[PDB]
């Protein structure tokens, strides 16, 4: 509930799909 | 000198792909189409650019805040720094930025409404000799940037997208006199009875008749004047200059080929000369550089065609099908006299071809299937089509109860238009047709794209 | 200082599932 | 209302005019209601009773039907002629 603070909320997710499956998971395992 | 609201204006690109430069411009179609694209206008010799799909109009110039103010919620001259409205000069739709995709390029192309930040775009300079708030000058190059999208108006490498990288826009202006021709328009070849092209059921319509009563009225005697100027082409007409007589209902050239026949030829087929034309005032400047000059008066006019090609002058013999050819001298029959057409009988002849061409990628796409099974034909559009009978269904939309009594006749006077200027040109038989080539099956082909059968079909 | 050096970083280039795996095996 | 009743009757296309005889009998009303003190009494008198009707439209209902009438020398027109 602001003005234009959400357009850069959609700049960090569209520039930059999610795809966190490899970081999330497989880094911490040896 | 200065650009201001209510003026006409293209944007222009500018490439050099391997030692060859294109000055392509941006163009969107609308009424089906909601993407937009370039234009070659380089090669405007050899084969014609379209103009009515490239044309803009500047709606309106605000600050910044008082945008987001209303959003919250004469004539300016515009400044490196406000933020503008682009409409198109056809279709109406206002040129905006698209959540679609072709990275994180956005798309851009037309679209229906105007509230919102989509369809706001801010001007800038883009060179030292200018910067912030001075007046825009004609033939300047600029950059421009969306307000919603936060992005540039980017050319790809030709995805036309908004992105965060820059690309110059050359801008130029074309138009701004009631009676008088401004260069551009479409009108009626009127005699004393005005010049046609036959019928449907097909000849390619090739010739060019003379006929008389209502068909003259009716969307078959439509002609544009294109006029191979770039910047000011909207300027008034004068006599000399020249200009391709295009067909509006099929969008063919007039080329005359006095040495073979007279002939509406296809498109790329246009050179200079073989298809210019001009009017002389008997029947024996160079260049304005802005609005022109007020040259012809519509009923007060007897204008007199002749080719640059040849030199000769068209006139008719001795159904009504006095064909004209092309005379040395003629007699006193080329006086002809103009009227122009309606704002709605422009639009209304436009998306006839606009849709003809692509129910036939749709009538022998689908009998591309007619065979057995051929499978490479991937000419069978579904999502443009699929979308484009939802315009034609709101184009044919009929007036709302709760409205002016002097409102809705109005809208129901210009729907009776939209019906009649359909029926000569046989779209209820060319929609039959489609009908029947869809009823082969029962819900068909490779079923994961055609599954839309019914949507369509309904 | 939020809203720049992100008004900045969209004009420079710096799929990406594909750098942030392959980096363990080298 | 009545005026526009007309007004709207007007407005619309029939390619020419019906006969409308309540046409013809309130466009005949409405014109059968239309020495220096009296000739500025019977002056001014006459600028108020034509102000009933057009301060209601009624310089339209005749503005209009005789649009319509295309070249229609009927008895239509030689009755909202005596309206305007």
């Amino acid at each position: 509930a602001k003005g234009e603070a959400i357009r850069i909320r959609s700049i960090l997710r569209s520039l930059i799909p999610l795809g966190d499956l490899v970081g999330v998971i497989s880094i911490a395992f040896q | 000198q200065f650009l201001r609201t209510d003026d006409e204006v293209v944007l222009q690109c500018t490439a050099t792909i391997h030692k060859e430069q294109q000055k392509l411009c941006l163009a969107a179609e609308g009424f089906g189409n909601r993407l937009c694209f370039l234009e070659s206008t380089s090669n405007s010799k050899n084969v014609p650019p379209d103009l009515s799909i490239c044309t803009f109009v500047l709606e309106q110039s605000l600050s910044v805040r008082a945008l987001q103010e209303m959003l919250a919620n004469g004539h300016r001259t515009l400044l490196y720094g406000h933020a503008i409205l682009l409409r198109h000069s056809y279709s109406g739709m206002y040129l905006c930025c698209l959540s679609t995709s072709r990275k994180l390029a956005f798309d851009v192309g037309l679209q229906e409404d105007t509230t919102g930040e989509a369809c706001w775009w801010t001007i800038h300079p883009a060179s030292k000799q200018r910067s912030e708030g001075e007046k825009v000058r004609v033939g300047d190059d600029l950059i421009l940037v969306s307000v919603s999208s936060e992005r540039y108006l980017h050319l790809s490498y030709l995805h036309v997208d908004a992105a965060f990288q820059q690309t110059l826009w050359s801008v130029a202006p074309i138009s701004s006199a009631q009676g008088y021709l401004i260069g551009g328009d479409v009108l009626r070849l009127l005699h004393g009875e005005c010049l046609t092209v036959p019928s449907g059921e097909h000849e390619q319509r090739r010739t060019v008749h003379y006929e008389g009563g209502a068909v003259s009225v009716h969307a078959r005697s439509l002609w544009r004047l294109e006029t191979l100027r770039v910047a000011w082409s909207g300027s008034h007409i004068r006599w000399g200059q020249p200009f391709r007589l295009r067909h509006v209902t099929t969008g063919k050239y007039l080329s005359l080929m006095e040495d073979k026949s007279l002939l509406l030829m296809d498109k790329e087929k246009a050179d200079v000369k073989s298809t210019a034309f001009t009017f002389r005032s008997s029947k024996e400047r160079k260049e304005v550089d802005g609005m022109g000059t007020s040259e012809i008066k519509y009923g007060d006019s007897v204008c007199f065609i002749q080719h640059i090609g040849t030199g000769l002058w068209l006139t008719y013999q001795s159904s009504i099908q006095r064909k004209a050819i092309m005379h040395h001298e003629g007699h006193m029959d080329d006086g002809l006299n103009l009227s122009r057409s309606q704002h709605e009988e422009s639009r209304t002849a436009r998306v006839i071809r606009s849709t003809v061409f692509l129910f036939n990628r749709f009538i022998r796409g689908l009998d591309a299937l007619s065979k057995k099974a051929k499978a490479s034909t991937v000419d069978l559009p579904i999502e443009s089509v699929s979308l484009s009978l939802q315009d034609l269904i709101g184009y044919f939309h009929p007036p709302d109860e709760h409205l002016e009594h002097e409102d809705k006749q109005n809208r129901l006077r210009a729907l009776k238009n939209r019906q009649n200027l359909f029926q000569e040109e046989g779209m209820i038989n060319l929609v039959l047709e489609c009908i029947d080539r869809l009823h082969v099956y029962s819900s068909v082909a490779g079923r994961e794209a055609g599954e839309s059968w019914k949507s369509i079909l309904n | 200082n939020a809203n720049v050096v992100v008004r900045l970083l969209i004009r420079r280039p710096e799929g990406l599932l594909a750098a942030m795996e392959e980096a363990i095996k080298i | 209302q009545l005026i526009l009743l007309f007004s709207r009757t007007a407005l619309t296309e029939k390619c020419k005019l019906e006969e409308d005889f309540l046409y013809m009998a309130y466009a005949d009303i409405m014109a059968k209601s239309c020495s220096f003190e009296e000739k500025e009494m019977e002056k001014q008198k006459l600028l108020y009773q034509q102000a009933r009707l057009h301060d209601r439209g009624a310089a339209e209902m005749v503005l209009q039907t005789i649009s319509a009438s295309k070249g229609e020398t009927g008895p239509m027109v030689a009755a909202t002629l005596k309206l305007g």
